[PDB]
């Protein structure tokens, strides 16, 4: 169980990370998302550790945290990322690195290397960029073996190569309080709009999930438990075949509380795309617009705690996710819910674009959010 | 002994306007 | 065994009057 | 015990256009 401190620092991140969803789902490059609250929140404590002055002020005030000490940001965030990794109680897949990439020319002080590995298990390459072929060679093979194969390459280009690279790969499989039935799969179509079918393997399951329709809203909302129940994946999706601009304006804290609260425990048949779904976002420019500008620039940025020169500055942050939706699970009873139960089950048919969210069930506090607008298939 | 046979599907999405 | 599919859904609703 | 209930059946044919 998370200390007060990490609990807090849990919630700075989960507000960081809903201003950074909100940010990118209005860029119209970005198309699907995936964003781990603490990982991205770490992206600033490392700004804040290695820089002084605006450059790390600006880091702790993205993140919400002007009133914390510098070290129960770094603190708060560790125990939170260790806990993450930790498997004891969670039994559910997640790898995540984090590799700071800097020019061959530029030295790493001791003591940074060391509070960004006691901290964040922040590892550190001095790679040269002049031979761009061998560099995306090693961010990509880092990223690969980091996930076991399942993120094979982040990115094909690297455009600003004058400064500092943070690279995040990450691997992540929710894994059912109630499995999915193993051969409760088939081929659907998935509709990115109205005009654009995508054939894909959707897998199936009835049960008892936390479930509400909003007719005014015109969308679903459901709560679909992971194992052991100490957090759950909530799935929000309209009606019709529409972008999701619309139902993203309606989605806050305070809106999914009341949603949350609407939710009654009822027989609902889920059906969803089945398979890896992988995303690189370069968090630069969002983190910029966010109020990390000094950070970002060539010319302003100070960041020699981690360098002790004064020309590094961030040039990306890129985090970079697998995410699987797969039928395994935890086991369960015989019959948990009779003859009688499941019998005209609600639908929750996922056949169009969807934004879905980890919750912690405990603090409400985000640990996932993320939306699926277009799925790879054949 | 096998389940029971799944629910309906869904229905199809509305038409699209007219000319 | 999980059970069989059920039936297809209905026809979608007819769209709105063209403008 | 007997199995799961099956998946649900496909999504229906989409509606046709409205008048002009």
């Amino acid at each position: 169980m998370l200390s007060p401190k990490a609990a807090t620092l849990a919630e700075r991140s989960a507000g960081l990370a809903f201003s950074l969803y909100q940010a990118m789902a209005k860029d119209q490059a970005v198309e699907n998302i995936l964003l781990s609250p603490v990982v991205v929140a770490s992206s600033l404590g490392l700004v804040s550790l290695g820089g002084k002055a605006t450059t790390a002020s600006q880091a702790k005030a993205v993140l919400s945290a002007e009133q914390l000490r510098d070290e129960e940001v770094h603190a708060g965030l560790g125990e939170l990322l260790r806990s993450l990794s930790n498997s004891t109680a969670r039994n559910v897949t997640w790898k995540l690195g984090s590799r700071l990439y800097g020019p061959s020319s530029v030295s790493f002080a001791e003591d940074f290397v060391r509070s960004s590995k006691q901290h964040y298990n922040c590892e550190h390459s001095k790679i040269n960029f002049r031979d761009k072929r061998s560099a995306l060679q090693s961010i990509n093979e880092w990223a690969a073996q980091t996930t076991d194969g399942k993120l094979p390459e982040v990115t094909k280009d690297v455009e600003r190569t004058d400064g500092a690279l943070l690279v995040n790969a990450m691997f992540f499989k929710p894994h059912w309080d109630e499995k999915f039935h193993h051969k409760m799969v088939d081929n659907r179509g998935f509709m990115v709009t109205r005009s654009y079918t995508v054939g894909v393997t959707m897998m199936h399951r009835t049960g008892l999930y936390n479930y509400y329709d909003d007719e005014k809203e015109k969308l679903q909302i459901v709560e679909m438990p992971l194992a052991h129940k100490l957090s759950s994946l909530i799935i929000l999706m309209p009606h019709h075949v529409e972008p999701l601009e619309r139902l993203e304006k309606l989605l806050t804290k305070e809106q999914l509380k009341i949603w949350m609260g609407k939710m009654q425990k009822k027989a609902v048949a889920i059906s969803l795309p089945k398979g890896v779904v992988e995303v690189t976002h370069d968090l630069q420019k969002h983190l910029a617009g966010l109020g990390l500008t000094e950070a970002i620039d060539k010319n302003k940025a100070d960041l020699s705690r981690m360098s002790g020169k004064k020309d590094l500055y961030l040039a990306s942050v890129f985090h970079a996710t697998a995410f699987e939706w797969d039928t395994e699970g935890n086991p369960f009873d015989q019959d948990i819910y009779g003859r009688e139960e499941l019998r005209s089950p609600k639908l929750f048919y996922a056949d169009h674009p969807f934004i879905f969210l980890v919750r912690d069930t405990q603090s409400g506090s985000l640990l996932f959010i993320g939306r699926l607008v277009r799925p790879k298939g054949d | 002994p096998p389940g029971p046979p799944g629910p309906p599907g869904p229905r199809g999405f509305p038409g699209p306007p007219g000319p």
